[PDB]
């Protein structure tokens, strides 16, 4: 029961680089490629004493990939699963979606197909991309497009690094974000936001890191990924495969935008003193101060929730905790769905990455929720996009790449349509 | 755990010496960074690194600064040369930081170290664990392996590996980096020794595909001891072309000084050629006589011309007629 | 991999080219004899951008020095790192223009730029995938401005798909070296506004005031000015030469800083810059860098941005850093002084990080600001050009060579429409 | 400066042209050197007796002076000071000899001249690498005519 | 956490600061070369209050030097503990005022204040949580009175929500240092009562008899007077840097000290003071330390505190003591001479106890007096003003640079009323 991971852009590679490091650490795989059956979903067993991942990095700049190639995990990722072009897209959906894609995407497509074919019980695809940068956004949408027309029936779970509301690293981020979402809407099955200010404050607040960097974020992201794929990876009292996410969280073909939260986010100094029970960690996974997305579900209404539990969890207590959450009216549900919970339990408690900050824990909870704060988020993005578009800025870049204002107009109205959709479903 | 009074609470607002230099690290691990630092961090290099000397920027080396300058003659008649010394363009020396900072510590290299004490060994898939069981008389294993392979086969192996290394770096302006990917890059303790499974691994990263029996033959040749370490500087010189071997070496001296010493060795070798055959009678004549002016008479009488340019080349050799004719022998 | 070909024009271009190749030889650890002397292997993987291997570990630069007078060539081969340049790259005439843009653009070009085009084309196709071209020259002198300008025209007409950086020194009225600074500045800028991709304005006024105030040197020579702009150029090419947490190539910087094809004039600053007597007393922290960077007295142009507005901005951070304090400082400088930015674009600031600081330094930053305060500089040049053209001073040494008056008129119209559009976006 | 009038010490800092340092005429006020660590009282600035303070007999031209923690290595003296030491402290001529605080600087490599390509003659070929603009070689017409 | 900014203006205020940073840098245990050499860790706990680690442990004091004549910039940098002040923090004029309040507040104040406003403001954002400000300057000088009080007015406008501590020397009738004392004294007082939150006035005649009669020094040079003042200033901020049973920060002082916004002119006192001739004949106990506090010969102001009343006061103790002994010692002195305290207030005196006595002692205190006998000072200076003002003597130096008589008329108006309200409550 295997899943094939794909990572796009400067972000995608780094997330995968931390994600795969965690995977090798969990299954007990030395960075040389082998140990000193649960790994079957990630590490194909070639020959003898070898474990190669069903992963692909793809990028237009050769810097970060070559770094990966010559780093510590040189023997692990074999040199053909890491696609690297010759020049980046440089924060431009158009250069990414039409010029450079037409030479990179075919090789990526012909490579994943033989990876899928060597796999046997493929469960789906798991994509991590960044829509803020050109390399991810444009080429990512292009890859998903070719992915859909090829297979279609297989699931595609998409974890995307949107722009943060106030703090930003780029300028043409709104253009690239909207140009990505106009196709991200109809191609991705379940979308999940991973904003960056959200995690900055979380790491600052909980793990009291004064001056963090992306790697702390990448490690927390990888922790999220492992905690939600644990069900496929290990055995539990009540597991759920990836086909269950969309079944229990996607009530409509175009309403798929999940919010992620984790608990407990506790460093070693606070771990010794904090009594960690399933109650408070289930409570903590509901605060707006503990979400991977900069939003406020207070202003919104939950649509459906999914709770993954790892570690020593008796199903009596998780049942008790979901019941007291349901009774507490600080959060309010939709009426379109009275019983809006899905649960999943796995025995394997999380692992500790030497060089991380999260102490070893008995139990952990990962919450995935659907709401309307996402529709609030998209509009807040839309406002400032039009602020810039009204003056026809930076558009000479895009029309020079070869595109036209028509795609701009269609993306603006598609966001508007999604806006009206989310407002309506909220009632 | 860290329970001593020196380690502080995470919610600590008091001052800690050197906490504005830490990053991406928890407070207690940050307090560990300041007191017992790792080599990678700046707190380590500010305390336990020797200072690099930039002697050209030192004001002490200029001796005219100790005294105030005193006036000399500036009369046009009371002069000896009519060309004042031309002012040299002053060198662009602006100090921007301490020279101790070795800046080459990439983020990935710090975040993604081999996260255990035994994983940086990086073994190969195909390896003979019996050979790492330090079995007795490794030299016998070398001798047996070499007698099983035959010497003519290693010549074929080095030749075909020469063909492969020649075939690898086709054309790029980064071909030297891949050449260093053989041994010197993934290497610490720059003493050029390589163990056998590490050698097999670095070989298979490039595509040599050596079986252990052929591998231990190379070691009987290039390491006739029980040490089991290889000096790759002697080895890769045969695989590489001499024009590109310098790229792998990294540093070759093209100095005018080294050229002049190569000139000096050539002159002394030519003069050794000159006095060589006639050295046998010169010592008998010199003992039959020592001054340099007398040496001219001896050397000219025996048959070799000896001049001023000969004495300047021989000045570094001697000052002894005995050791003189001996080094000529 | 991604390839940068360097071009230096005129006496100034030669000198700043020498210092730039000096600091590049330093940061890649190659000796003054052309052999590697470094220790870490991070340096060998990205020397392809600036050096070509020849024989026995001899990396020679991919540069073209261009001039008309042999004195500059003697100055090049006199100093250190002067014997690492290939003699075929010293394309060089014999006569000398002498502050005449017409001699710089019609007469001596006809016999020089042909050979220059030959050597740059051979040097273009010697490598595979260009990133673009980098040019450093003057606008007041003749043999650098016009010749390099015609070269800029010819390369843009052959290869439009490559990037183009222009570090040009503009005159200031107090540090007023030549008389015909306007006659050659306007004609150069009138050409590069259609040819050049983006430009980085330099001048000696702000730089002198920086060495006085912030560096406290009593008698700084041009060489120290060259070393500062040399640090600037290394800071702008640092991304392609070293890995990091968030890379930003030259195309990335252009697309994040140029919102309109005629709005391509930036302002440049550099940090940290403190006297060596004051090196010991201050800390090295992100706000400590940011406060020096956003200050008005640190720009390398004679234009106070507080008299104008910013369109866009960019910051390149070198050294192991904390991205959180990077972008929170950027957010704070963007929020506190909110009146000094444009309104219809949120998030005007691009930021990047490479994990390698320059040698001897711990943590640095390079700033590129597209502001509208540059129109004050062009206005200052326009009024003087009008002042002269009102009654036709010095004109005949131009019209007697092939130029005519409508060249001046179209130059004045271009600059005036440019300063009006800059004032409009303010 | 050691003032024989008051046995006070004054350390003047000398400045180099285009140093990175702000010009400050004096480096240490004219007060008698402590030479020792004294348990300070917050009310009264310490009264230092001559025995505690430094004396002219302590400077020995090669010793280290603990000036407020800084350890200055004195390495020379003026003619009047040397004469005074010989007159009054019975020092020998050799003690007054200045010690050299000088460190060498190494030259730059300055790559050699290339070995010749076997096409021209040595003399006509050397010019191409010697200079940029090639000059024809010079002969000994002095010996030619003679 | 809380951070103090120290400002040294004038000739007087400058030298005292040099003596201040000696006794402070001594307690926290940093040595004249800038390296920390304390033993306990109760010293590093609050080193940020007065210093910042820069790099290499070189702790630099957070203080601004400010003057107009190059003389003091030597006599500060030269003296011991002179190699720690940041060479950037030597913002500094060029001409010198010379006892003229006009030149120090209207002519040079035009071109120097924004220069000293630069570094001060900068240093404000340098630290995280400003505790307040703290200035040392004269009231009879030119630069200390002009450029000091001018900065005082300016900084209150930028930072209204911070404290203000002014350590000021005031003139004395017999020891007349300048001839225009009553001018520059009045012109600063009319400036201080609106901006300065609490003014700790000092003098010299009251310190000479302290150095001569208690300390029994025969040659009480400025190095001794400035040491006493350096002791009190450090005693004020005791509780910000060390633990204690009953902490009292800067504002906790002002709330118990200022009943009306304009009655805020304090007198200060320090204990225990004995000559080293009789150090070991006396006992050091709270019963004894106190009778040295409430003595009249022990204030640092030439105003016999018996010629008025005490509105309020405060006693800051240091070293391990028994609070019950403090509170009853402060009670008996409040009851036995009850005719010296004001009747419409209970608990005239606030006591506070830190837990670390100063280096060189084992138990110390510091007396701070908001008594109304301080009006006898302003009487002397005000009535002198009318004596000169009736004759317009020395006026044309003042009205020769922009000032007008009307300002002088208000100094009378302002002074005469605040000596009224003092007198209203006695
Ligand atoms: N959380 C997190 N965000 C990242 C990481 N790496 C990059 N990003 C985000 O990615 C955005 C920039 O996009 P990039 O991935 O660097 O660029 P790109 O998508 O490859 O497109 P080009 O730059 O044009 O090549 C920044 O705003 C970062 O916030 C990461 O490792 N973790
Ligand atoms: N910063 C800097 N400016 C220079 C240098 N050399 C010349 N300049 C400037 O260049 C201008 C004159 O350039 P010029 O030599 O006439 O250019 P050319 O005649 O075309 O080669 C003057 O304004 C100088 O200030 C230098 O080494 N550094
Ligand atoms: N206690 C004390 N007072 C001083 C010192 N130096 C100067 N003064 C006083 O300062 C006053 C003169 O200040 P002045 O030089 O005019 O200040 P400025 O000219 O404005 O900088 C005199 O009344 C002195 O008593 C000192 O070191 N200690
Ligand atoms: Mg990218």
């Amino acid at each position: 029961r295997e899943v094939i991971s794909i990572h796009i852009g400067q972000a995608g590679i780094q997330v995968g680089n931390a994600c795969w490091e965690l995977y090798c650490l969990e299954h007990g795989i030395q960075p040389d490629g082998q140990m000193p059956d649960a790994f079957n979903t990630f590490f194909s067993e070639t020959g003898a004493g070898k474990h190669v991942p069903r992963c692909i990095f793809l990028d237009l700049e050769p810097t970060v990939v070559d770094e990966v190639r010559t780093g510590t995990y040189r023997q692990l990722f074999h040199p053909e699963q890491l696609i690297s072009g010759k020049e980046d897209a440089a924060n431009n959906f158009a250069r990414g979606h039409y010029t450079i894609g037409k030479e990179i995407v075919d090789l990526a497509l012909d490579r994943i197909r033989k990876l899928a074919d060597n796999c046997t019980g493929l469960q789906g695809f798991l994509v991590f991309n960044a829509v803020g940068g050109g390399t991810g956004s444009g080429l990512g949408s292009l890859l998903l497009e070719r992915l859909s027309v090829d297979y279609g029936k297989k699931s595609k779970l998409g974890f995307t690094v949107y722009p943060s509301p106030q703090v930003s690293t780029a300028v043409v981020e709104p253009y690239n974000s909207v140009l990505s979402t106009h196709s991200l809407l109809e191609h991705t099955d379940v979308a999940v936001m991973l904003d960056n200010e959200a995690i900055y404050d979380i790491c600052r607040r909980s793990l009291d890191i004064e001056r963090p960097t992306y790697t702390n974020l990448n490690r927390l992201i990888a922790q999220v990924i492992s905690s939600l794929t644990a069900s496929l990876r290990f055995d539990g009292a009540l597991n759920v495969d990836i086909t269950e996410f969309q079944t229990n969280l996607v009530p409509y073909p175009r309403i798929h935008f999940m919010l992620s939260s984790y608990a407990p986010i506790i460093s070693a100094e606070k771990a010794y003193h904090e009594q960690l029970s399933v109650a408070e960690i289930t409570n903590a996974a509901f605060e707006p101060a503990s979400m991977m997305v900069k939003c406020d579900p207070r202003h919104g209404k939950y649509m459906a929730c999914c709770l993954m539990y790892r570690g020593d969890v008796v199903p009596k207590d998780v049942n008790a905790s979901v019941a007291t959450i349901k009774t507490k009216r600080t959060i309010q549900f939709v009426d379109w769905c009275p019983t809006g919970f899905k649960c999943g339990i796995n025995y394997q408690p999380p692992t500790v990455v030497p060089g991380g900050d999260l102490a070893k824990v008995q139990r952990a909870v990962c919450m995935i929720s659907n709401s309307t704060a996402i529709g609030e988020i998209f509009s807040r993005l839309d406002h400032k996009f039009d602020l810039m578009y009204a003056k026809r800025a930076f558009v000479h870049w895009y029309v020079g790449e070869g595109m036209e204002e028509g795609e701009f107009s269609e993306a603006r109205e598609d966001l508007a349509a999604l806006e009206k959709d989310f407002e309506e479903v909220g009632a | 755990p860290f329970t001593e009074p020196e380690w502080k609470i995470p919610g600590y607002t008091g001052y800690v010496q050197g906490l504005q230099e830490t990053y991406k690290k928890t407070p207690v691990m940050a307090q560990l960074e300041t007191k017992d630092p790792s080599p990678e961090s700046f707190i380590y290099t500010r305390t336990q690194t020797a200072p690099k000397p930039s002697p050209v920027r030192d004001p002490c080396n200029n001796p005219e600064n100790f005294k105030k300058p005193q006036p000399g003659n500036l009369w046009p008649a009371l002069q000896e040369t009519a060309i004042q010394a031309s002012f040299k363009p002053p060198t662009s020396n602006i100090a921007l930081g301490d020279e101790r900072i070795i800046p080459f510590r990439t983020s990935y290299g710090v975040d993604f170290k081999a996260p255990f004490n035994g994983t940086e060994q990086l073994r190969s898939p195909n390896r003979n664990e019996d050979l790492v069981k330090t079995t007795s008389s490794l030299t016998n294993i070398y001798k047996s392996s070499f007698n099983r392979v035959g010497e003519k086969r290693l010549q074929k192996m080095i030749s075909t590996m020469r063909e492969r290394m020649e075939a690898k770096l086709g054309n790029s302006n980064n071909n030297a980096f891949r050449m260093r990917k053989l041994f010197k890059m993934y290497d610490n303790d720059g003493s050029g020794r390589v163990h056998f499974e590490d050698f097999r691994n670095m070989a298979e990263t490039f595509g040599m595909q050596l079986d252990d029996d052929s591998l231990m033959a190379l070691y009987f040749v290039y390491d006739p001891e029980g040490s089991g370490y290889l000096e790759y500087e002697a080895l890769v010189a045969q695989l590489m072309s001499p024009s590109d071997f310098a790229f792998y070496k990294g540093y070759v001296d093209y100095s005018q000084d080294k050229a002049d010493e190569a000139r000096r060795v050539e002159l002394l070798s030519q003069l050794k050629k000159k006095i060589g055959p006639v050295a046998g009678d010169l010592e008998r004549l010199l003992k039959a006589f020592v001054s340099r002016h007398d040496l001219v008479a001896g050397c000219a009488s025996v048959g070799v011309v000896l001049g001023d340019k000969d004495f300047e080349t021989l000045a570094p050799v001697m000052t002894d007629y005995a050791a003189f004719c001996a080094v000529f022998n | 991999m991604r390839e940068i070909v360097h071009i230096q024009g005129g006496q100034c271009g030669n000198q700043i080219g020498a210092k730039f190749w000096e600091v590049v030889s330093d940061e890649h650890g190659i000796d003054p004899t052309g052999t590697y002397h470094g220790d870490s292997d991070l340096q060998l993987e990205r020397i392809n951008v600036y050096f070509n291997e020849a024989t026995g570990g001899r990396y020679v630069p991919r540069a073209i020095l261009m001039d008309l007078e042999p004195g500059t060539m003697d100055s090049v081969r006199s100093g250190p790192y002067g014997q690492i340049f290939r003699p075929d790259n010293f394309v060089f005439g014999q006569t000398g223009a002498g502050n005449n843009w017409a001699k710089g653009h019609y007469t001596e070009g006809a016999e020089l730029i042909d050979s220059v085009l030959d050597v740059v084309r051979k040097e273009a196709e010697s490598c595979d995938c260009l990133q673009g071209f980098q040019v450093c020259h003057s606008l007041g002198g003749g043999t650098g401005s016009g010749m390099g300008t015609l070269l800029i025209s010819k390369i843009r007409e052959e290869y439009p798909d490559r990037m183009m950086l222009t570090f040009s020194v503009v005159p200031s009225p107090k540090v007023s070296d030549t008389v015909v600074e306007p006659y050659n500045a306007t004609l150069s800028v009138h050409q590069l506004v259609e040819n050049a991709d983006e430009c980085m304005v330099l001048d000696n006024e702000a730089l002198y005031d920086i060495c006085f105030r912030t560096l406290k040197l009593t008698t700084p020579t041009f060489g120290d000015l060259n070393h500062l702009i040399s640090a600037v150029m290394s800071g702008i090419t640092c991304c392609l030469r070293f890995p990091g947490q968030l890379n930003a190539d030259l195309r990335k910087l252009a697309v994040n800083l140029i919102p309109f094809p005629r709005l391509h004039f930036f302002m440049v600053g550099f940090t940290p810059l403190t006297s060596r007597g004051s090196q010991q007393y201050r800390a090295l922290t992100v706000p400590e860098l940011t406060q020096q960077m956003w200050d008005a007295k640190n720009m390398m142009c004679a234009a106070d941005p507080r008299h104008g507005r910013y369109l866009t901005a960019s910051a390149l951070f070198r050294g192991r850093m904390s991205t959180k304090e990077v972008d929170e400082q950027m957010l704070n400088v963007q929020n506190k002084n909110s009146s000094y930015f444009v309104e219809w674009i949120p998030n005007n600031v691009k930021s990047s990080v490479c994990d390698i600081p320059p040698k001897g330094l711990k943590m640095s930053a390079t700033f590129i600001g597209n502001s509208t305060a540059i129109q004050e500089m062009f206005k200052r040049v326009s009024e003087q050009f009008t002042a002269m053209f009102r009654r036709k001073a010095f004109l005949h040494w131009y019209t007697g060579e092939g130029m005519d008056e409508m060249e001046f008129t179209e130059a004045e119209s271009n600059m005036n429409d440019l300063v009006s559009e800059y004032q409009q976006y303010q | 400066h050691y003032y024989l009038e008051d046995d006070s010490v004054e350390v003047l800092e000398i400045n180099e042209n285009n140093s990175g340092r702000d010009p400050f005429p004096v480096f240490l006020k004219r007060g008698p050197l402590p030479k020792v660590a004294v348990k300070t009282n917050t009310t009264l600035n310490p009264k230092f007796r001559k025995d505690q303070c430094y004396n002219a007999g302590d400077f020995r031209l090669g010793l280290f002076i603990n000036v407020l923690g800084r350890d200055f290595y004195l390495h020379d003296a003026d003619t009047f000071t040397k004469q005074w030491y010989k007159d009054n402290l019975g020092y020998t001529d050799e003690e007054m000899s200045p010690v050299d605080v000088k460190e060498p600087i190494l030259p730059k490599p300055r790559a050699a001249v290339p070995p010749f390509n076997g096409y021209g003659t040595i003399e006509d070929s050397l010019q191409n690498c010697l200079s940029l603009v090639p000059k024809p070689p010079k002969r000994d017409l002095h010996k030619l005519m003679n």
